[PDB]
C-alpha cells in the first residue's frame, strides 16, 4: 500500500451513454441547392470541413444496431420535414367530382395504362364551371357506387382523405446528409467490416459527423447505398425468429436502368384563385409501356454468392427464394421514386427458383401511381405532378430486404421472400455503425499529493 | 426436427398437492406456458424462461436445464386444473391435461 | 499523445493510453465542449435546443470546480484522505495500465458519495475563512 | 446550518438564522442556481423563455466577483474601508442578531455606490499592473 | 480616458488613444458583452437568436483564460519569450502611439499561432504536474 | 382572382410609421458617421458610437 | 322514441355534402338541445338554424 489523496483532473477523456437531437450537415455546395429541395432542409450548412476522424486505439465499445437511437432520430426529421414542404402547396379538395371517363386513345392508336376523364371544375368566378379533362395515368381510380353506369369514376382521394399536391418547385432528392453531434457529445464508429449488428467492436473510433448518409426510399431492394468493404452481410436481431427483417449487404451493386418510355405532355388546370393543378394532357409519341431491365448475368451471381452466406447460419438446407406473400402495392412490388414519377416495379424473375449456393436481361413490367400514400402506411396524401418527357433512372442496388417462411417446411428446404414498408429499416442499414456517447469529465482520481496546508500553491505534482 | 415434447400426457392428482410438467426442446430459443381451462381463450403463465406474467399466484414457477425445461405447480387449487400447452418462437407442444382425482 | 495544439480527433486515443500519459494534453477536451460545429425548420430549432443544452452542461462541470477549491485548474489536488473502501491505495502501481475509460468503472458508485468529502475539504477553509486571522 | 451536502432545501432555514450563522453552508445557494428543476406547446417553448434567463442571471453575478478579485470565492475580503455613512461601525455586535434577510434594508440605496468603490479597490491593482515589480 | 465608473460609451473614446491610457479602465467592456440592452413575432424569437449567441460569446473567451492561467484577471503576464519576427522587439517605445486599433492589423496572421505558444507555456507548467514537489 | 385571392386589413391594426430604433445585442456595437458631407462611401473621420440608431 | 316522445330535443334532417362535392344526401340527427334558433324571415315554424 502507500499514502494517497483525492485529486481533481477533470477535462478528461471519458464518455457516457446517451441520446440527444443531432444537427444535420450536407456535403460540398449542396446546401445552397438545399433551400429548393425536399428530403433536404432549408439548409443543412456546414461550419467547418466535414467529415474528420481519429482512430482510437485499444479501445473496445458494445454497439447495437437494432437498440439505435439515431434511426429513431432521422425518421422522426424525414416524417416531419416531408409534410413541412407540402404546408404551402395547393390542396386538391375541389377536384373531388363526378367523373366521366373513356379510354384514352392516342395517334392510331389506343394505351391500356390510363383513362381519359373530364369533369366540371370551377373557373376564376365561384359562380361558373367549365368541361376541363385530364389523363390520369392510372386506371387506380374507384367506380363510383350506387350506380349501373360504368362510365363515372372518382379520385381515391376522398374515400378517407383530401391530399395536397407537391408543388413543382421544390424537388424529390436523395441528398447525402451528414449529422453531427452537438458540442459535449461524440460520435463513435466501428470499422471492424465483420460487424453483424450487435457485440463488441475493437477497432473504434470517433468522427466530427457521419459520412455522407442520403434518404433513399424504397421497399424490397435499397438503391444507391454504402456497399459493404470485403464480402456481403446479412445482419438481423436473431435468424430464428422468423419475425423481423433480414438486411443483406452487397460488397459489389448491380445495375438497375430503367425508364418511362412514354412521350407525356403536362397540362396546367385552373381550379382556383391562384390555386393551380397539373395533369398529364396528352401523349405526343409511341407508346411503348414503363419496364426496366436488369442484368441476368450479374443478379444471377448474386443470389449464388447470397445464399451461401445465409447457408452458413441455415447449415445443409437448400435456400429457396419466392414470390412476395402479400400487402399493399408499397411492398408487393419494388417501390420506388426517379426523376419526379412513383414507380411500382412488378419483380417478374427477381424470386424465382432454388439457389443452394453450392454450385452443384431481366425485364420487370412497372405500374406508375400519381396519388401516393406515404410510406410509413397512413401518412399525409400527396399528388405527385407529371414530369414532362421520357424518364431513365440508372442506380445502384446494394441491399436486399427478406423475410422468412416458418416453421413446418421440409427439414431440407427454406423459403425466402422480399420485405418492406417501414422507412427505418431502409436506414438501419446505414446507420449502423455510428453511436451516440455523451463525454463526461470523471469524478475524483487518486494521487500522491498530501493535503493543501494553508492553501499553500504548487506546480509540479 | 424444430419439436417441443411435452411429457406425461395427462396428471391425475388430488387438490391441494404439487405437480410438475416437462416440455424438452430441440432448439435454441425462449419458452413460454400457457394455461387453458375449457370453453375459454388460453391464458400466458410465465415467459421468457422463468419469468412471471402480470396478476398470477406466485405458486407457478419454472426451471431451465438447457435443452429440458420443467413447470412446477405448488399447492394446486381447484381452479387451476386445464391443459397445459409449450412454446418457444410459432412452434406448441403436444399440451398435456392436469385432472383431478 | 503528448502535445496540446494538435485536434480534438488528434488526442483522443488517451481514452485507451494510461492515465498518466490521458493527463497530459488535457485542454483540447476543456476547449471542445463549448463550440464543436455549431425560413425556420427543423434544424433552426435544434441549433437552439441543443446549442442551450451544451452551454447549460458546461457550467455545472466549472462550478463544481469553483467550490471545490480547482478553479481554473485542471489537475487539482484537495484535502481529502483517501478512504481505502473505495479503492485500493495501491493505483499508483496500476495507473499505468488503465485507462481514464475503465477507471470510472471502480469509482460508480462512489463518486457521489466523494463530492460531499470534496465540499467538506473547502468548507474546513470555510469554517477558517471567517473571524480572526487575516489582519494581512 | 452545520453540513454543507444538505439539500438546497436543507439550509435555507438560515434566511432568519442569525447573519453570522447564514455565512456557513454558503456553496449550496451556488450549486442550486445553475440548473435546479429544469409536439411543441408552451411548456416546450417556456424551457428555452425560462432556462437561458437563469443562465445569462448566474453570468452576471459571477463577473462581478470576476472583476472585484474575489473570484471563486465565496467570502471574500476587499481593500475598501467601511464609511460610517452607509450604516454605524458595529455590525460585528449585530450580525448575531439580524438575518440576511434583513441587512439588505439597510443598504438598499447604498448597494449600486459601493460596487463603484469595490471597482476602484481594483485600480489600486489597475495602477499596479504596469510599471515595476514584474521584472521577478 | 481613466475611471471606471464611467459608461461603456464612456471609456471607447481609447478606441483611438494610446494603448497605455486603453490599458487602464479595461474592465468597462468586460461588464458590457454580458448582457447590454438586451404573441410571438419577429423580435421574439430574434431575442432567443442574439441572447444565445451573446452569452456563448462570452464563454469562449474565459474559456481560454482559464485554460492559459489568466482566470480572473484583465491584465495578465505569460511565460512566452516575444518572438522578433511577429513584430520588432522595441514595441515599449511605440505602443505610447499606437491605438489597440491599430496593434491588432499587425498581428492579424500572428494571433492564431501565438495561441499555440501559449497553450505551451501553460504546458511547461503542466507536464510540471505529477513528478516531483508536491508531495505537499 | 385572375392571379391570387386576397385578404383583408382587419379594422383593428393602422398603419403608422412609428419611429423604430435597431438596438444590437451584447457583443455588438452600432457606429455612426458625424461626417455631415458623406457622399454614401468611404472614410468617415468623425465615427462615434451608440446603443441603438 | 319508443313509446314516448322527448322534451328536451328535436330530431333534426339536413342536406350534407357527400365525399363528392356535387352530389347531397339526406342525413339527420338529435341535437339534444332545443338550443337551435328558428330561422327568421319566415312564417313556417319547423326551420332551425345551428346557433354558431
Amino acid at each position: 500500500a502507500e499514502n494517497l489523496w483525492v485529486t481533481v483532473y477533470y477535462g478528461v477523456p471519458v464518455w457516457k451513454e446517451a441520446k440527444t437531437t443531432l444537427f444535420c450537415a450536407s456535403d460540398a455546395r449542396a446546401y445552397e441547392k438545399e433551400v429548393h429541395n425536399v428530403w433536404a432542409t432549408h439548409a443543412c450548412v456546414p461550419t467547418d470541413p466535414s467529415p474528420q476522424e481519429l482512430v482510437l486505439g485499444n479501445v473496445t465499445e458494445n454497439f447495437n444496431m437494432w437498440k439505435n437511437d439515431m434511426v429513431d432520430q432521422m425518421h422522426e426529421d424525414i416524417i416531419s420535414l416531408w409534410d413541412q414542404s407540402l404546408k404551402p402547396c395547393v390542396k386538391l379538395t375541389p377536384l373531388c367530382v363526378t367523373l366521366i371517363c373513356s379510354n384514352a386513345t392516342v395517334k392510331n392508336g389506343t394505351v391500356e395504362e390510363m383513362k381519359n376523364c373530364s369533369f366540371n371544375t370551377t373557373t376564376e368566378i365561384r359562380d361558373k364551371e367549365k368541361k376541363e379533362y385530364a389523363l390520369f395515368y392510372k386506371p387506380d381510380i374507384v367506380p363510383l357506387s350506387e350506380t349501373n353506369n360504368t362510365s363515372e369514376y372518382r379520385l381515391i382521394n376522398c374515400n378517407t382523405s383530401a391530399c395536397t399536391q407537391a408543388c413543382p418547385k421544390v424537388t424529390f432528392e436523395p441528398i447525402p446528409i451528414h449529422y453531427c453531434a452537438p458540442a459535449g457529445y461524440a460520435i463513435l464508429k466501428c470499422n471492424d467490416e465483420t460487424f453483424n449488428g450487435t457485440g463488441p467492436c475493437s477497432n473504434v473510433s470517433t468522427v466530427q459527423c457521419t459520412h455522407g448518409i442520403r434518404p433513399v426510399v424504397s421497399t424490397q431492394l435499397l438503391l444507391n447505398g454504402s456497399l459493404a468493404e470485403k464480402e456481403i452481410v446479412i445482419r438481423s436481431e436473431n435468424l430464428t425468429n422468423n419475425a423481423k427483417i433480414i438486411i443483406v449487404h452487397l460488397h459489389t451493386p448491380v445495375e438497375i436502368v430503367c425508364t418511362r418510355p412514354n412521350n407525356n405532355t403536362r397540362k396546367s388546370v385552373r381550379i382556383g384563385p391562384g390555386q393551380t393543378f397539373y395533369a398529364t394532357g396528352d401523349i405526343i409519341g409511341d407508346i411503348k409501356q414503363a419496364h426496366c431491365n436488369i442484368s441476368e448475368e450479374k443478379w444471377n451471381d448474386t443470389l449464388q454468392k447470397v445464399g451461401i452466406e445465409l447457408q452458413k447460419h441455415f447449415p445443409n438446407k437448400t435456400i429457396k427464394y419466392n414470390q412476395s406473400a402479400g400487402g399493399d402495392m408499397e411492398i408487393t412490388t419494388h417501390s420506388f421514386n426517379c426523376g419526379g414519377e412513383f414507380f411500382y416495379c412488378n419483380t417478374s424473375n427477381l424470386f424465382n427458383g432454388t439457389y443452394n449456393g453450392t454450385y452443384i436481361t431481366i425485364t420487370l413490367q412497372c405500374r406508375i401511381k400519381q396519388i401516393i400514400n406515404m410510406w410509413q402506411g397512413v401518412g399525409r396524401c400527396m399528388y405527385a405532378p407529371p414530369i414532362a418527357g421520357n424518364i431513365t433512372c440508372r442506380s445502384n442496388i446494394t441491399g436486399l430486404l427478406l423475410t422468412r417462411d416458418g416453421g413446418t417446411n421440409s427439414n431440407e428446404t427454406e423459403t425466402f421472400r422480399p420485405a418492406g414498408g417501414d422507412m427505418r429499416d431502409n436506414w438501419r442499414s446505414e446507420l449502423y455503425k455510428y453511436k451516440v456517447v455523451k463525454i463526461e469529465p470523471l469524478g475524483v482520481a487518486p494521487t500522491r499529493c498530501k493535503r493543501r496546508v494553508v492553501g499553500r500553491r504548487r506546480r509540479r505534482r | 426436427e424444430i419439436v417441443l415434447t411435452q411429457s406425461p400426457g395427462t396428471l391425475s392428482l388430488s387438490p391441494g398437492e404439487t405437480a410438475i410438467i416437462s416440455c424438452r426442446t430441440s432448439q435454441y430459443g425462449s419458452l413460454a406456458w400457457y394455461q387453458q381451462r375449457p370453453g375459454q381463450a388460453p391464458r400466458l403463465v410465465i415467459y421468457s424462461g422463468s419469468t412471471r406474467a402480470a396478476g398470477i399466484p406466485d405458486r407457478f414457477s419454472g426451471s431451465r436445464w438447457g435443452p429440458d425445461y420443467n413447470l412446477t405447480i405448488s399447492n394446486l387449487e381447484s381452479g387451476d386444473f386445464g391443459v397445459y400447452y409449450c412454446q418457444q418462437y410459432e412452434f406448441f407442444g403436444q399440451g398435456t391435461k392436469v385432472q383431478v382425482d | 499523445a503528448v502535445g496540446i495544439g494538435a485536434v480534438f480527433l488528434g488526442f483522443l486515443g488517451a481514452a485507451g493510453s494510461t492515465m498518466g500519459a490521458a493527463s497530459m494534453t488535457l485542454t483540447v477536451q476543456a476547449r471542445n465542449l463549448l463550440s464543436g460545429i455549431v425560413k425556420l425548420t427543423v434544424w433552426g430549432i435544434k441549433q437552439l435546443q441543443a446549442r442551450v443544452l451544451a452551454v447549460e452542461r458546461y457550467l455545472r462541470d466549472q462550478q463544481l470546480l469553483g467550490i471545490w477549491g480547482c478553479s481554473g485548474k485542471l489537475i487539482c489536488c484537495t484535502n481529502v484522505p483517501w478512504n481505502s473502501s473505495w479503492s485500493n491505495r495501491n493505483l499508483s502501481e496500476i495507473w499505468d495500465n488503465m485507462t481514464w475509460l475503465q477507471w470510472d468503472k471502480e469509482i460508480s458508485n462512489y463518486t457521489q458519495i466523494i463530492y460531499g468529502l470534496l465540499e467538506e475539504s473547502q468548507n474546513q477553509q470555510e469554517k477558517n475563512e471567517q473571524d480572526l486571522l487575516a489582519l494581512d
